[PDB]
């Protein structure tokens, strides 16, 4: 009886066992199907040349569920190789996730995969966990969804979350397009991958925008070489951090919202008055696109500029960020006093998938 | 209460050294 921990996102499934402290698995979230019938997972990426691609979960939900389900049958059978029927399984979902997307989850779970038991937990939550906090303000950015939330004593606060849809993938968008604004031309599926690991190997978050941008006019400074897979050496400068600036300022890519610094202060000043210190002192980074170095910094900056003087601000960026989510997951579901939690079978067939929302919160 | 246990747990179980090597 060993609890599954799966962290469903909008590019990689984070898969394993509750207990331990790293997943199994780590795989992009994608079904392919030829341009056997299909492929799932790490199949289907190094295959990718005769496969087109679907990817169940959009911006952080579910969208496809006849692909969802063979992303839970390949990671339960292929990656992980148990039998879902035989062990208690903890999904993951976004903050402010449907009520029908939760119960078609739970409903799956039970129906399909026949679990004895299971739990929807959400990301930012288990990622708070992770850091060994009950309360804080968790700031999420993944591939698909960018989420501000507050949390107090295991809580989250939906009324005050705050959501950006502008995430890793549009990073790399914007990336391939300023890229050729320097005259180089990335186009096809291969050349985005190739550009999503420059974004992950050279960006970096700008302590002040302007200040850089006249350091990169003015000099070589800031400019770094990468390496393609065919040998040629590119050189690429502002692009560094005008990338990921785009979270600070998402007008650059055309959206009317606001960044992330001034929703994580909206979000905070949405909560009782009571508990904003405890925000402010518990900043905490979570998921792949707060890896840029330097986001803490500038978060720390943009924030003290809207708080109030004598705010107390810390930005907590623990070093295994990219897995914080499935890291409180192992922690949660292997913890004694978790386990009267759990959605049992009987308590699913007493009152159907509605029970998701009693129990999950 | 059954949550504050958890959340008790949560900060002070000692779970994160307790999680085997893999
Ligand atoms: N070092 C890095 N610097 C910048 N971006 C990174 C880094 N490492 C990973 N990323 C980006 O993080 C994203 C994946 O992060 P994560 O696994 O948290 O997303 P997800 O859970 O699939 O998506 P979501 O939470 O939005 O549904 C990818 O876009 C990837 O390019
Ligand atoms: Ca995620
Ligand atoms: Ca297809």
């Amino acid at each position: 009886t060993t609890a599954l921990v799966c962290d469903n996102g909008s590019g990689l499934v984070k898969a394993g066992f509750a207990g331990d402290d790293a997943p199994r698995a780590v795989f992009p979230s994608i079904v392919g199907r030829p341009r056997k019938d299909s492929y799932v997972g790490d199949e289907a990426q190094s295959k990718r040349g005769i496969l087109t691609l679907k990817y169940p979960i959009e911006h952080g939900i579910i969208t496809n569920w006849d692909d969802m389900e063979k992303i839970w049958h390949h990671t339960f059978y292929n990656e992980l190789r148990v039998a879902p029927e035989e062990h208690p399984t903890l999904l993951t979902e976004a903050p402010l996730n449907p009520k029908a997307n939760r119960e078609k989850m739970t409903q799956i779970m039970f129906e399909t995969f026949n679990v004895p038991a299971m739990y929807v937990a959400i990301q930012a939550v288990l990622s708070l966990y992770a850091s060994g906090r009950t309360t804080g303000i968790v700031l999420d950015s993944g591939d698909g969804v960018t989420h501000n939330v507050p949390i107090y004593e295991g809580y989250a606060l939906p009324h005050a979350i705050m959501r950006l849809d502008l995430a890793g993938r549009d990073l790399t968008d914007y990336l391939m397009k300023i890229l050729t604004e320097r005259g180089y031309s990335f186009v096809t599926t291969a050349e985005r991958e190739i550009v999503r690991d420059i974004k992950e190997k050279l960006c970096y978050v700008a302590l002040d925008f302007e200040n850089e941008m006249a350091t990169a006019a003015s000099s070589s400074s800031l400019e770094k070489s990468y390496e393609l897979p065919d040998g040629q050496v590119i050189t690429i400068g502002n692009e560094r951090f005008r990338c990921p600036e785009t979270l600070f300022q998402p007008s650059f890519i055309g959206m009317e919202s606001a960044g992330i610094h001034e929703t994580t202060y909206n979000s905070i000043m949405k909560c009782d008055i009571d508990i904003r210190k405890d925000l402010y002192a518990n900043n905490v980074m979570s998921g792949g696109t707060t890896m840029y170095p330097g986001i803490a910094d500038r978060m720390q900056k943009e924030i003290t500029a809207l708080a109030p003087s004598t705010m107390k601000i810390k930005i907590i960026a623990p070093p295994e960020r990219k897995y914080s989510v499935w890291i409180g997951g192992s922690i949660l579901a292997s913890l004694s006093t978790f386990q009267q939690m759990w959605i049992t079978k009987q308590e699913y067939d007493e009152a159907g998938p509605s029970i998701v929302h009693r129990k999950c919160f | 209460s059954l949550h504050s246990a958890l959340m008790e747990a949560i900060r002070s179980s000692g779970g994160r050294e307790k999680l085997r090597k893999v």
